[PDB]
């Protein structure tokens, strides 16, 4: 079957590091775009990061640009210099998009990971 | 001065050379490969010209040793061309039969909107890559290749001296050196050369191609040895070339190619006459050399031979060998045409073995003649000639010693024989 | 419209052993049509009926969904699958002990595989039987849908060699030596089904997974073996067989390519096509759960589509017309063993 | 700059009836291809997000029918007819290109 699961997911203070990690299965890595999306405690949902095309391009939210780098089928988050405004529950999700440079669905993100929790207060 | 001799039979009247060894018999000559050489004379001391010993030099065939490279088996492929649309994700590698092909290349083309091309038959609208490929199919073995090392060239030389006989074989950097004979082979020009790669379409003894251009560290579909089975698995060429994304009934994404699509096989087969190709006689091979005998006369030899003017003649006179001729039977016709047959019993005695030669000659000429290693006992001889005219008698004479019975025939090689009778 | 197929027939019948075999590509036909076709004889000479029998397969088809909207860009359920059982009848299904006893029985089997794309079949008709029938029958004409099959027996050289420079090299009897003249010869091989009560003998699937180095799997249940012919001429080939070492070649060259050799059309030579998507289907179609995989393709028929699974030693025939079934045996689960299988070997070779 | 407004904040409803969530643009969402880039996303309240509309009105895979997508250029609809009680959750538009802008939430009950 698909699935993702995340991991990696913990508490820390401002101004240290923390790497996330969704590991895949079931599907090809170079088709499907790896999405990051956080939703903060009681609020929406906040799109992160993307990966697509294998893992050639990759694009970035202006809240976080430059701050996290998103790198065994796993898909890794690398969160540095983790200010406290991110505190939030970190998903993973694929979606389908043409097979291309340029970013372009043929489907929304379908199948998600559990998520994991990072909050970051002190 | 050296002197090239040329295989083939000459007709000579009744007579065996005698030379009176007052100096050192030399012999300069050189001899093409595939042809046996016959020299036989009559060594005669100066003091007590009654102590006459006979002298056969037998020089057998040239045989070439070349230390080889097994490079495996060349092969013929078919040229392949596939595309694949896939109507989303990725092209998948190593998912599909012809991705079972021998060896293969793969181009993974990006879908670019816009470009139009989008077949009908895909489940919505097609998104995914376009995998473009040359498929070698049908791999079939046509041959060994071999790579030469290096290159030596023998000839066994057997030696009747008197009542003493030996057989070495002698080559460029082993001169047969004995206390009154001396044979040096002094040189060899060939057809063959180092670095050289020998093809054999078929069996070792059906003959060879030359290949001076062989397949290496850059390899091109096309070129001579592009695809080979070697021992640790399958060596592939470069498929030599690129491709190019086209469109057909504007609705399917099909792919071309620019570039050779003919395999080195067959490029070699259209162009067969421009090979050196070369015969093989008796081969032999082994995990490192490979022997055999060219009967083309491609190779030549340079032989020197030297008799010492000081020959033991009282010991090597004590018990001459004495044979006894009797003409017994008789095949094939006379004449310049047919050629004819000569079975005779030979009897050697007091030695136990004799290199000579038994001639077939008629009343005034020897037609023929045939060289053999007499066993003690009785021996059956055959002799091959060409000639005779009505009354000829034809007989077996060593050297000048003929059989008393004549028999007469019916109505209508590559060796050299010196035997120094009259012309 | 007529079709000749030719059975290349040894010159030595009286001296022969064996058999002798032949197949021919047939127009492609519809898949309506499909269930109804029966291979007439009308031959003089004596065939066995027991692949002109009913078997129930498990068509698996795939088709685009009848509700997509308009635009809708392909993806992974952009369409489905589905699969039912239909009776099939004249395909390529010899009882064991047939073809090998061919020789003594002085039995000819004929039948045919399927090669299908999504709307249409192409039949390819093998015809194999003693030597002798080489005389006794000389020609005659099959039937098989709208098509009519001339059939000819002409004496042909190196019927089951190859020819090395004019000189024909048949494939060394009985291997004493090391590397030398090497052959490549045709095999056409036919899959048999046949159970023993106890041991693993008869699985060859774990034969397979043996050759790639595949271990732990457990989804290798068929019992069965397959009997090759070389060339269009030669005795029945029992693969595999551990001491032939023909038999070993045999399956090497199987477990590397699964789908052996395309039945083309070379006509046109434009290899195109669209890769539809991986699917998995339920064979039976009453199964609760996936029991096949494969590769859904879209183009003209290329490879045969029928098999059995490698799981169930009650041999389950699927049918997936526009479908390339999983036969790599690498992996565990939801393989299958191809009908039907053509392939070239190469083989040490010696003089007739 | 470019953001997406969801009407009701909070669409509370009977079981059995329609339903109806507004999501407007600051910018045209229609792409040159021709297709609106906009999504439709449910949360339960323990699970993870959901796919029920992708590209404005293509209902995902394993989504029934009561579900439906609609809209061009800024001015996009998501359509449920006879709620059922699963449909408890937040409903999130989600731009489909970069700038994966999120709607807000609109809430169900
Ligand atoms: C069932 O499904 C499995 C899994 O999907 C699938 O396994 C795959 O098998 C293929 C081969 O059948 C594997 O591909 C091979 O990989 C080796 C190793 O690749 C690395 O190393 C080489 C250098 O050693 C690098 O060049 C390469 O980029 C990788 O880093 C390759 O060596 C193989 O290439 C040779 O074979 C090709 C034909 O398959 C040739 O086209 C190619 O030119 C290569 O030829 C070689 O010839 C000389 C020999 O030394 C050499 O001098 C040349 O330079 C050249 O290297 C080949 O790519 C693949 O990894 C497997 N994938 C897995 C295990 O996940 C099965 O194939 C499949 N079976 C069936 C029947 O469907
Ligand atoms: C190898 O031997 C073949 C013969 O066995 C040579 O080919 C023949 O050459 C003669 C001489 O002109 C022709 O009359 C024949 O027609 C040729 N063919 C045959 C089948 O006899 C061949 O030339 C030899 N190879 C080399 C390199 O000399
Ligand atoms: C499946 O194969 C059939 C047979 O080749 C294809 O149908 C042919 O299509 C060509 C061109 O459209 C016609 O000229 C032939 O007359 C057709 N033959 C038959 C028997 O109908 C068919 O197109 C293939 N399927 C797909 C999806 O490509």
């Amino acid at each position: 079957q698909v699935q993702l699961v995340e991991s990696g997911g913990g508490v820390v203070q401002p101004g240290r590091s923390l790497r996330l990690s969704c590991a895949a299965s079931g599907f090809t890595f170079s088709s499907y775009a790896m999405h990051w999306v956080r939703q903060a405690p009681g609020k929406g949902l906040e799109w992160v990061a993307v990966t697509w095309f294998d893992v050639s391009k990759k694009d970035y939210a202006d809240s976080v640009k430059g701050r996290f780098t998103i790198s065994k089928n796993t898909l890794y988050l690398q969160m540095n210099s983790l200010r406290a405004e991110d505190t939030a529950v970190y998903y993973c999700a694929r979606n389908l998009i043409r097979y291309s440079g340029s970013y372009f669905p043929v489907h929304g993100m379908d199948v998600w990971g559990q998520g994991t929790t990072v909050t970051v207060s002190s | 001065e050296t002197q090239n001799l040329n295989s083939g039979w000459t007709d000579t009247a009744h007579g065996s050379g005698v030379i009176p060894m007052r100096t050192d018999l030399e012999l300069d000559f050189s001899l093409p490969s595939s042809a046996s050489y016959t020299y036989r004379r009559q060594l005669q001391n100066p003091a007590n010209e009654q102590e006459k010993i006979p002298f056969h030099l037998q020089i057998s065939k040239q045989v070439i040793h070349a230390e080889i490279q097994h490079l495996g088996h060349w092969m013929d492929g078919t040229f392949n061309l596939k595309t694949a649309f896939h109507c989303y994700g990725s092209c998948e590698k190593y998912a599909y039969p012809w991705q079972t092909a021998g060896c293969f290349v793969e181009k993974d083309y990006e879908y670019e909107s816009g470009w139009g091309c989008n077949p009908a038959d895909c489940p919505g609208v097609g998104t995914g890559c376009t995998a473009c490929g040359v498929y070698l199919d049908k791999l079939k073995s046509v041959g060994k290749a071999f790579k030469i090392v290096s290159l030596r060239y023998t000839r066994k030389a057997c030696i009747q001296l008197g009542t003493e006989q030996t057989c070495k074989n002698v080559d460029s950097n082993d001169c047969l050196v004995t206390t009154s004979v001396k044979v040096c082979l002094i040189g060899t020009v060939s057809k063959f050369q180092p670095s050289d790669t020998l093809l054999f379409l078929g069996p070792l003894e059906q003959g060879g191609l030359i290949f001076k251009q062989w397949c290496t560290t850059t390899c091109q579909f096309g070129d001579p040895g592009d695809i080979m089975s070697t021992p640790v698995g399958m060596k592939c060429p470069e498929l030599s070339g690129s491709f190019r994304k086209k469109c057909a009934f504007a609705t399917t994404p099909v792919c071309q190619f620019d570039g050779n699509t003919i395999s080195g096989y067959k490029r070699m087969i259209a162009t067969k006459d421009s090979f050196q190709s070369f015969n093989v006689t008796e081969p032999h091979i082994s995990a490192s050399s490979l022997e055999w005998i060219d009967p083309d006369s491609s190779l030549r030899d340079h032989i020197n031979v030297i008799v010492g003017r000081d020959l033991s003649f009282q010991d090597l006179s004590e018990t001459p060998c004495q044979v006894d001729l009797t003409t017994t039977s008789i095949d094939g016709a006379w004449g310049s045409g047919v050629g004819f047959n000569l079975i005779c019993s030979v009897s050697l005695t007091e030695c136990s073995t004799f290199l000579t030669s038994i001639k077939a000659c008629d009343s005034a000429m020897c037609y023929g003649s045939t060289t053999a290693n007499l066993v003690r006992g009785q021996n059956t001889v055959h002799i091959v000639g060409k000639g005779g005219h009505s009354g000829s008698k034809f007989m077996c004479c060593h050297d000048t010693k003929c059989s008393s019975t004549g028999l007469v025939a019916a109505a209508p090689s590559d060796k050299i024989f010196d035997d120094g009778a009259p012309e």
